[PDB]
């Protein structure tokens, strides 16, 4: 993004920082969420081939 | 019923050794059927490995060997898949045999052209609409003709599409003619029926027997049936008996394959139709129930639960669980020692729970572990036997280093728990699938069971120094002594001193060399040297210890001293750093986390640069892509100097 | 301050003025019911408008018809209370009004004798409860808000590997609300094409052909002119500048004696401008350049007569020889240039096969329907229906606003199914998107989102239910021949009840209510959810509409959305959000006309939101509402950036806009990372209801909003004072308002004390109002479940010490205390649901109960008279609830089974047992007993005692009202007769008569309530009884119970540590909870620890208080203290102060305040570090603050100052006791040999093929083996290895799986004969 996010935790996020943080969270959340289906997929056709 | 889907003579009886009708009802009559009704008599359980059959009235085609996907019935005969798909239907017939006419050995065609070829010529040729047709031309196709012919045109046709072609049918053609199973067996004649136990009426919502998936299907196919079996002793013409062939042909192709075609019911408040592939399928091929094995006896679970008091080679079983766990040795040790007169009293007594079973509980609970199991099991870690120990609680207490290889954090994560009866599966369960043998890990050479948080935290605030502290310049004796200084609090748990320490090692082939020095370590590293198991190194305490460090030492110890001293000095730690952890006292407040005093200068200096580099592109000289990169490289370096700022205030200050 | 406010109040920090208040939050369920269930005079979303698209009916050309005037929604069968406990629908009759009419034969439009008669019978609709919930068969449910893409075009893009080349696709999809998919897209060889209601592929042309359009006008509509000329035997054409560029010269461009462009250079700017500024429109032409271009319209020979060059076809030298030499002057050809207008409808009539309609009419219905033959009269009726229809086909006023906005037109709204022109536009436009102008739109832009809900979903299957109805009146109509019994008979009951039902009875939409948690109650309601009917699967998309879009701001919440497999699909409903007129959702602004910001708000759409520019929350305002700062942030069209002063036309409404009502809810959001926010939000809805119902300490500002509005605490209807206070009702006198047609006395709240919930929780109702204490309009009368003084309670403050503390606070374990469990604080109470109806055979009826056989004296002894449990006994697992004795018998009765009956003695003479027994393992004690005893069937003792016990209750508040009502009339009397005691005589009568008239309408309204008890049997065929125990149950807080707080900390407790043990501070007050330090570095939750700090502070000052209680300082020490503490700091976050200083409310204040005082600090605008500091020096606490606290098993002092305070938990509804299972022994499924299910009976634990892996690691066979054959399935197996393991001998006998020999019977089933050689 343009603007990057000045405040810490520590201090008082805005509104906007947050609704910026907060895609972060849903793609990451979807992401390791997919992470663990692709583990599964591999881990299956691995043990298949020996 | 007298003739159904479930029935006495057909498929099977209703009792256990009893006709339908009432005569014949007891074992000593057990081979004889019945003279009045018509029933056999067996067990209970005979119906499931019993079946029957179905008589079509026209040739039906099979649905895999139809379609599956390379067509087993089109390449056998040697044509296309939308022909032969066509001429299984009734809309489009295919030429059987006759070169006198103008005409292919399997040409389709269409209405309009039977209708106009038949005009001509009339007799000679012929030609069957549905797949009547493709089984009289399954029949007549011979293997070891087409065999003998493609072996001699391979050698004489001297070309490179020609010879790589035929290779290849004349290699299905002689292996489906070398195996047993002939062509005309593809189309089916008789349809075999499933066992009825194994197509079960559930009773809906009153008390009906509602009509499963199954028998929805085969009352489609039965209806059918009886409908075109009439009609051809009716003498109904063309276009009815087409029609109730193309129905009876869809009712079967459902039955045995339902997927890629009409599609029965769809959505209509139990989804499509179990077919005889969907049962063999079910779950994405049949892995879960025959496969995998789906659920055990002398299984359970609970909640997960932290349990530092219980050593590395146990953990906390409930006793409520284990009683039942365990359920058909309490029957035998009861009996054993003369306590239940039978097995009925034995059940009275662990059904009604008096003071006596318990104790019999701990007996034959010493030498039997139990194999816990997360599930999402990544690796042969996922699964492993610990001991039972006896704990008053539904929870179960998982050990803490055992925590790291399940990778189990104890936020509603309920791990199941296996008993394995038997000497050879708990001799299996002791040997390779104990905790104590499976300390290392399979994938890498480093351990598994290790320090995580609270020893790891316990061990850098034990094992570490200060600038100036009560008592750090005074020698001491050893750390029988400096465990009394420090304990007591007169002396400082970390703090710069040097005291003595006969530091032992193995440098000789096969002995325990001795060694004394007056060597500088601190209070903390003293007191925390007497879990090192005699020919461990000074040089390995003395130091922060803090994860890598820390699990350095735990794989150093396995190749030098061995599994049986690890095992006990791995134990240690987590007792040393569980207890170390709650002297000192660590807590992340507010006022800890302390920011940079120059984040407000640092945050204008970089707040300005990006107006620095936003007053060039409305100037002139900067363009809108430039600009992208370049206010990212200083938004970029802008943090870095802000965590830098962070790093070299709040490490060392 | 009003009542129960000043009771106690929290001290709200946050500098953000609330200019604009937070709404009702149960709108959107209530407002569109609203516009659903109601009487409309005009055409908008309602009932009216779902008679009125099919209500004007007629036959097929038989001059008959049956017109609907208006409906009449009457009186519900059962209000709310008594619909609930008995097991009904909750819905009210439709009596819809027609009238008949039959025009006469041979003559115009005049009815001979027509009959209007009464309103017809349709059904019972469900109605909707004053809270906003549907009561189906006596239990709450609620349908969530559906979402989907709106009605209307939309040009999708459809990138990146369409065919796996690098080329992308450009195609278009016309949705309607009701109808088949326009679908359009491209290929990878550049020609149009067509999908009706997402079939197979096909040709454009095909559509266009269909609808009356030949070849010619096709080209000609679709596409440039370009006419050539022919003067004098040679080549010319009208030569348009603007056609030449971006193309390279051919022939030498020249006009008039002057060489334009030469022959090799491509066409330039200056090319173009100089033969625009010259206007020349003749140039000369080669015969060569013609060669490309295909020709437009047709021409035949004139003199010859022949067809010389056919319509849309490429032209040549030969070709335009023969043109020429017959005589042709115009000639048309299509401008055709790959840069702007590319040639896609000259190619795809190329490939159409069909020319004529008829052959486009038969492949559009083959295609679509294929296998039958096509017709004249089924290809016309086919092709017509499908788009061009009124039933059929319907576009609504959201899909033509829709759809002329993308397409810009003039029009606003117009005609619902579509046309020939609206088609061909749709063509053209999909023509240019492709080509290059136009960009595509974006599906996770909420301005097409459209959010549907109950209302609008009602009225879609109220009207699937009219046109089911309306072939069989239409049929019907025209079979008979006099109008007679007609209105009655024709709007038949059935298809408008049970299509209507379907929907509330079982649906993805409809529900039950996730009501274990007054916020999980209220949020539920407050639902966005993508799947559904309508909406797309879960399996049908996964990308982009799961992630979350920059238009939300106030629509949908960013952090509430479940984390699983539905990630960001089921959106949960803003704080500030208010559903649109026409569909989709907005969120308010603050009008900024001009430099001064304006008190006015508006709702702001989606679509609408982008053009403007609006300013933050956060922003300095100055004096007048003026800009303080000279730039401040200002977002505009997604992108953020620092706008002018002058320049912002809109404004944020408050600071709690962006988040939702739970959100809001969590203290100190912004100081928390949105991953936790998330997961803490989750575990905020699961808190089981607690038994002792604390405040919060470090509350929000939701908390008094979220308990009014989800109707947990019983809120007063109309102000006044309060009569008499009780745990059971709560009665009080108007007074000021009262009844307006006289009468009246006073209103009346019966509590629900001890009630089931959907999810197994105690609903129970408590007073807080005094004896006698005045209340005031929108005050709470008794507070619900997780409730406390008119606020929102989930939970319970306790206090916590981060320190580690012998490895048992490890990863995510507390080490709570015993003091804890002790005080039964966070022990729960729950309802159990057990039943026993059966019935109604052929040997007889089931008697119920009346002393079953073959059992002894301890089961009968808890058993009544007539065979019912008694209230309130320790009914444990295999005590008989409610008994039953099934006829079985009938087996003639010979001289030993005669004997053998009447010596005994069991019953009648012999029956079969099948009684209701408790499940081995439950256990607890009986609350209630409901029994629904069937009509015919005579009424047993005990269902006549409950009976007579709710009839005594009808009873008593109905005659606690006639005390106050009589005594109006009769205290009247004796004022006015004793001042004049002739002249009382005609007005005597009237006082009596009309006092016999009120005492008579007490008479008539206790016999219809007294009715009601007895006629509502509600019962199904073959039910004689039905009896209902509920066993309460009661389960503390132990080991392994789940324990969360509001920041995402997650927790299970490890073991209840005796108080000695547990570390304490200088006072020597010992702490309840030790959470672990290590998850706070990690896992970024820095509100979780400002939450302790700022708890530390307000214990602290709440114990001075109770300590000022204690010491007893008078009012003059109590209201100093209070008012510096309300005010605390120094800033502008409205700070009510004493006002007045009241003498009684005061005290009242300061005895609430005590044990702890609570602060509220926003979601957003939170307490400041600052601040919150100077709370904790005000009373007696550190700045840093943390406490030595000393060990306790140990004695001696801690190393580093441990911090404390108190952060707020919550138990979830994770037991031990339904989690905890084993097993043995016992019942196995019968098609395959293994264990069956799960929960109870016989046990699960599904070992898997990924165990198996892990056994196989090891390389433990006969580990593994035992799983899956000895202790699974085999006969002969299972028997032998019980015995084995009974006398001890253990070993093993495994055999074949019986599952094995399933699958081979399964494979020999199919005809694949399998066997098992040798
Ligand atoms: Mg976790
Ligand atoms: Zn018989």
């Amino acid at each position: 993004i343009e603007t990057p996010i000045t405040a810490n935790f520590r201090e008082g996020l805005n509104v906007l920082q947050y609704f910026i943080s907060t895609h972060g969270a849903r793609k990451g959340l979807a992401d390791t969420a997919l992470k663990t289906a692709n583990s599964g997929y591999l881990t299956r056709r691995l043990v298949d081939v020996a | 019923e007298r003739d159904g889907l479930f029935c006495a003579r057909i498929f099977g009886p209703v009792k256990d050794y009893e006709c339908l009708c009432g005569k014949y009802k007891r074992l000593k009559h057990r081979g004889v059927i019945c003279e009045k009704c018509g029933v056999e008599v067996t067990q209970t359980k005979v119906r499931r490995e019993r079946m029957g059959h179905i008589e079509l009235a026209s040739p039906t085609a099979h649905i895999w060997f139809l379609k599956s996907l390379p067509s087993r019935i089109g390449l056998l005969l040697d044509m296309p898949l939308r022909d032969i798909e066509r001429v299984l239907y009734f809309e489009s017939y295919v030429v059987i045999e006759g070169g006198m006419t103008n005409l292919e050995r399997q040409q389709i065609l269409t209405e309009e052209q039977y209708l106009d070829a038949l005009e001509e010529f009339g007799d000679e040729f012929d030609a069957k609409m549905g797949a009547e047709a493709i089984q009289a031309l399954l029949k007549s196709m011979d293997l070891e003709q087409e065999c003998e012919q493609l072996r001699e045109e391979l050698n004489e046709t001297n070309s490179e599409t020609k010879r790589k072609k035929l290779t290849k049918r004349i290699k299905l053609l002689e292996a489906f003619v070398q195996s047993g199973n002939k062509p005309e067996w593809m189309i089916l004649t008789v349809l075999p029926v499933l066992p009825p136990d194994l197509r079960p009426l559930v009773p809906l919502d009153g008390g009906r027997f509602a009509t499963s998936d199954l028998n929805d299907l085969y009352r489609r196919v039965i209806n059918r049936n009886n409908r075109l079996k009439r009609l051809l002793d009716l003498a109904a013409p063309d276009i009815i008996v087409r029609n109730e062939k193309r129905m009876l042909q869809e009712a079967v192709d459902a039955l045995l394959d339902n997927g890629r075609r009409g599609r029965a019911i769809t959505g209509s408040n139990k989804r499509p139709l179990k077919s005889l592939a969907d049962m063999i399928k079910g779950k994405q091929g049949r892995f879960r129930q025959n496969l995998l094995g789906k659920r055990v006896d002398y299984s359970g679970r609970s909640v997960i639960t932290v349990g530092p008091y219980l050593r590395l080679h146990q953990c906390g079983l409930p006793k409520k669980m284990a009683l039942e766990l365990f359920k058909p040795f309490i029957y035998g040790k009861l009996e054993l020692r003369g306590l239940a007169t039978t097995i009925k009293a034995a059940k009275k007594m662990v059904e009604r729970e008096e003071a006596v079973v318990w104790d019999i509980l701990d007996e034959v609970i010493r030498e039997h572990p139990v194999l816990l199991n997360r599930a999402p099991t990544l690796h042969r870690l996922g699964i492993q036997a610990f001991e039972p120990v006896l704990i008053e609680g539904k929870a179960i207490q998982l050990h803490p280093l055992v925590c790291a290889a399940y990778n189990a954090d104890f936020d509603g994560d309920q791990m199941a728990v296996h008993v394995p009866l038997t000497l050879e599966a708990q001799l299996e369960a002791r040997a390779l699938m104990m905790s104590t043998n499976n300390i290392l890990s399979p994938a890498n050479g480093e351990p598994i069971i290790v320090p995580s948080q609270d020893v790891v935290l316990g061990l850098y605030y034990m094992t570490r120094d200060c600038v100036n502290a009560k008592g750090e310049g005074m020698v001491l004796t050893g750390p029988k002594e400096a465990e009394r200084l420090y304990r007591s609090g007169l002396a400082s748990l970390h703090a710069r001193v040097k005291v003595r320490i006969t530091e032992y090692e193995k440098d000789a082939n096969g002995e325990l060399v001795a060694k004394t020095s007056l060597k500088d370590t601190t209070v903390g590293r003293a007191i925390l040297w007497m879990i090192v198991p005699k020919g461990l190194p000074y040089s390995i305490v003395n130091q922060a210890l803090g994860k890598k460090a820390i699990s350095k030492m735990l794989n150093t110890c396995y190749r030098i001293l061995g599994l049986k001293p690890t095992v006990i000095f791995a134990d240690q730690i987590m007792y040393t750093g569980f207890a170390y952890a709650a002297r000192s006292g660590a807590s992340v407040g507010i006022d800890d986390m302390v920011i940079p005093e120059k984040k407000h200068e640092i945050i204008s200096e970089a707040e300005a640069e990006v107006a620095e580099i936003q007053e060039q592109f409305q100037s002139g000289l900067v363009t809108a892509g430039e600009r992208y990169n370049k206010v990212i490289d200083i938004w970029a370096a802008a943090n870095d100097r802000v965590s830098k700022a962070m790093m070299d205030n709040l490490q060392t200050e | 301050y009003s009542y129960t406010e000043k009771k106690r109040i929290r001290k709200d920090f946050g500098k953000r003025p609330q200019v604009l208040d937070v709404p009702y939050l149960l709108s959107i369920q209530l407002d569109s019911f609203q516009k659903f269930i109601e009487q409309d005079p005009e055409g908008q979303y309602g009932l009216e408008a779902a008679f009125r698209s099919v209500f004007p009916i007629q036959s097929y050309s038989g001059n008959s018809e049956l017109q609907y005037v208006s409906y009449r929604l009457g009186e519900p069968v059962f209000d709310v209370q008594e619909c609930q406990i008995r097991g009904v629908t909750y819905s009210a009759p439709l009596r819809v009004k027609l009238r008949l009419v039959i025009y006469e034969r041979e003559a115009p439009e005049g009815t001979v004798k027509d009959i209007k008669e009464q309103e017809v019978y349709m059904g019972e609709i469900p109605l909707m409860t004053d809270n906003g919930t549907f009561v189906i068969n006596g239990t709450e449910r609620v349908i969530v808000s559906q979402l989907h893409r709106s009605p209307g075009v939309f040009f999708d893009s459809d990138k990146g590997k369409t065919h796996s080349s690098g080329k992308v696709l450009y195609n278009a999809r016309i949705i309607p609300y009701r109808g088949s998919w326009l679908d359009f897209e491209f290929d990878p060889k550049d020609n149009l094409f067509v999908r009706i209601d997402r079939r197979r592929k096909l040709p454009a042309t095909i559509i266009l052909r269909a609808l009356n359009y030949t070849t010619e006008q096709i080209l000609d509509l679709f596409f440039e002119k370009v006419i050539f000329e022919i003067r004098d035997n040679k080549l010319q054409m009208e030569l348009v500048p603007e056609r030449l560029r971006g193309e390279t010269a051919s022939f030498d461009i020249e006009a008039n004696g002057k060489v334009y462009v030469e022959k090799g250079r491509r066409i330039t700017a200056r090319h173009i401008r100089q033969l625009e500024k010259d206007d020349v429109k003749l140039i000369e032409v080669p015969v060569e350049y013609i060669a490309g271009k295909v020709v437009a319209k047709d021409y035949i020979d004139e003199s010859t007569g022949e067809l010389i060059c056919a319509a849309n076809m490429e032209l040549s030298l030969d070709l335009l020889a023969k043109l020429s030499q017959s005589g042709h002057k115009r000639i048309e050809t299509l401008f055709t240039n790959d840069l702007d207008h590319g040639p896609y409808i000259s190619e795809t009539l190329r490939v159409d096969p069909t020319n004529d309609r008829l052959s486009a009419l038969v492949e559009i219905y083959r295609m679509m329907r294929p296998g039958e033959p096509p017709t004249r009269e089924a290809a016309e009726s086919l092709f017509e229906n499908l788009f061009f229809s009124e039933d059929r086909y319907d576009l609504s006023a959201v899909g033509r606003m829709k759809f002329n906005r993308s397409l810009l037109r003039e029009e606003i709204e117009g005609s619902g199914i579509l046309s020939k022109d609206d088609i061909i536009d749709v063509m053209k436009k999909l023509i240019d998107i492709r080509n290059g102008k136009g960009e595509v739109d974006d599906i996770d832009h909420l301005g097409n989102r459209r959010i549907r809900s109950v209302g609008e979903m009602a009225e879609n299957q109220f009207r699937v239910g009219l046109v089911r109805v309306e072939r069989a009146v239409k049929e019907r109509l025209s079979l008979g021949d006099l109008d007679t019994l007609m209105p009655q008979d024709m709007i038949n009951a059935k298809p408008i009840s049970a299509a209507v039902k379907e929907f509330f009875g079982s649906s993805q939409l409809s529900q039950f209510m996730d009501q274990n948690n007054p916020l999980s109650e209220i949020t539920h309601k407050r639902r966005i959810s993508a799947l559904g009917p309508g909406g797309l699967t879960r399996e049908r998309a996964g990308f982009e509409v799961r992630d979350v879009h920059p238009t939300h701001y106030g629509r949908v919440c960013p952090i509430e959305t479940p984390e699983g497999p539905n990630i960001g699909l089921i959106n949960s409903l803003s704080v500030y959000a208010q559903t649109n007129e026409y569909g989709f959702l907005e969120t308010p602004y603050r009008k900024v006309t001009d430099g001064v910001v304006t008190d006015e708000i508006h709702y702001l759409s989606a679509i609408e939101e982008g053009n403007y520019v609006i300013a933050q929350a956060n922003s300095n305002l100055d004096e007048e509402g003026h800009f303080v700062e000279d730039l401040v942030t200002c977002r505009s069209k997604g992108e953020s950036s620092l706008f002018s002063r002058d320049q912002v036309d809109y404004m944020d409404v408050s600071t709690q806009q962006v988040v939702s009502v739970g959100a809001s809810l969590i203290p100190f959001l912004e100081h928390d990372d949105a991953n936790r926010a998330l997961m803490g939000a989750n575990m905020q809805r699961q808190a089981v209801p607690t038994l002792r119902a604390d405040k919060p300490l470090v509350g929000t500002g939701m908390e008094r909003a979220v308990a009014v509005d989800s109707g947990v605490t019983a809120v007063a209807k109309r102000g006044g004072v309060v009569q008499y206070v009780d745990a059971s009702r709560i009665v009080i006198k108007v007074n000021e308002d009262e009844m307006y047609p006289g009468e009246a006395g006073i209103d009346i709240y019966n509590l629900t004390k001890y009630t089931r919930s959907n999810q197994n929780t105690c609903i129970n109702q408590m007073p807080c109002v005094s004896l006698g204490e005045p209340v005031e309009r929108g005050d709470v009368l008794a507070d619900g479940p997780s409730t406390d003084l008119g606020e929102l309670a989930l939970g319970q403050n306790m206090r916590v010490a981060f320190m580690p503390w012998n490895g048992y606070n490890f990863e995510d374990s507390i080490l709570v205390s015993e003091r804890v469990v002790q005080e039964d604080r966070f022990t729960t109470i729950h309802i159990q649901e057990l039943a026993c109806v059966s019935r109604d055979t052929k040997l007889g009826p089931e008697e119920i109960t009346a002393d079953i056989p073959n059992v002894g004296e301890a089961a009968l002894s808890k058993l009544d008279e007539s065979g019912i449990v008694y209230i309130g006994a320790e009914v444990t697992g295999g005590d008989i609830l409610v008994g039953k004795v099934t006829p079985k018998g009938e087996t003639q009765l010979t001289p030993e089974e005669k004997l053998l009956r009447a010596i005994f003695g069991e019953k009648a003479s012999d029956v079969k047992d099948s009684s209701l027994r408790v499940p081995n393992g439950v256990s607890g004690t009986v609350i209630d007993v409901q029994v629904f005893t069937r009509d015919g069937v005579e009424k047993d003792k005990r269902a006549l005692e409950i009976e007579e016990m709710q009839l005594k209750q009808a009873k008593k508040d109905l005659s606690e009202e006639l005390q106050i009502l009589e005594a109006g009339l009769f205290s009247r009397i004796r004022a006015v007769l004793v001042a004049g005691g002739e002249e009382k005589q005609n007005q005597l009568e009237q006082l009596a008569e009309q006092y016999d008239e009120l005492k008579h309408e007490f008479e008539k309204k206790l016999e219809a309530k007294r009715r009601k008890i007895t006629q509502g049997d509600d019962l199904a065929p073959g039910v004689l009884k039905i009896v209902k125990v509920y066993l309460a149950v009661k389960r503390r807080i132990q080991p392994g119970d789940k324990m969360a707080g509001r920041h995402g900390n997650k927790g299970v407790i490890s073991k209840i540590n005796p108080i000695e043990d547990m570390p304490y501070d200088e006072n020597g007050t010992p702490v309840d909870i030790v959470l672990n330090p290590l998850g706070v570095p990690s896992r970024m939750n820095i509100g979780q620890i400002l939450e302790t700090h700022l708890g530390m502070a307000a214990k602290g000052i709440g114990d001075k208080i109770n300590a000022m209680l204690k010491q007893q300082q008078e009012v003059a020490k109590l209201r100093e203290f209070i008012q510096r503490a309300y005010d605390l700091g120094a800033d502008v976050r409205q700070k009510v102060d004493l006002s007045t200083f009241s003498d009684e409310e005061v005290m009242r204040l300061a005895e609430n305040l005590r044990k702890g005082m609570p602060i509220a600090t926003p979601v957003f605008d939170g307490a400041k570090e600052a601040e919150i500091k100077e709370l904790l020096k005000l009373g007696d606490l550190p700045t840093s603050g943390q406490i030595r606290l000393y060990d306790g098993r140990t004695g001696e002092q801690f190393e580093r100052p441990v911090t404390v305070g108190y952060m707020y938990m919550l138990k979830l509804n994770h037991l031990v006791d339904d989690k905890m299972h084993a097993r043995s022994t016992g019942s196995y499924s019968l098609v395959t040999q293994q264990p069956l299910g799960g929960k109870a009976q016989f046990g699960g634990q599904r070992f898997g093929e990924m165990e198996v892996w892990a056994l196989e690691a090891y390389g433990a066979a006969y580990t593994l083996q035992e799983m899956l054959t000895v202790k699974s399935d085999d006969v002969n197996g299972r028997t032998k290895m019980y015995k084995n393991i009974v006398d001890g001998n253990h070993q093993m006998e495994p055999g074949m799986p019986e599952s094995f020999n399933v699958l081979l019977k399964e494979i020999r089933s199919l005809g694949i004969n399998i066997e098992l050689e040798d």
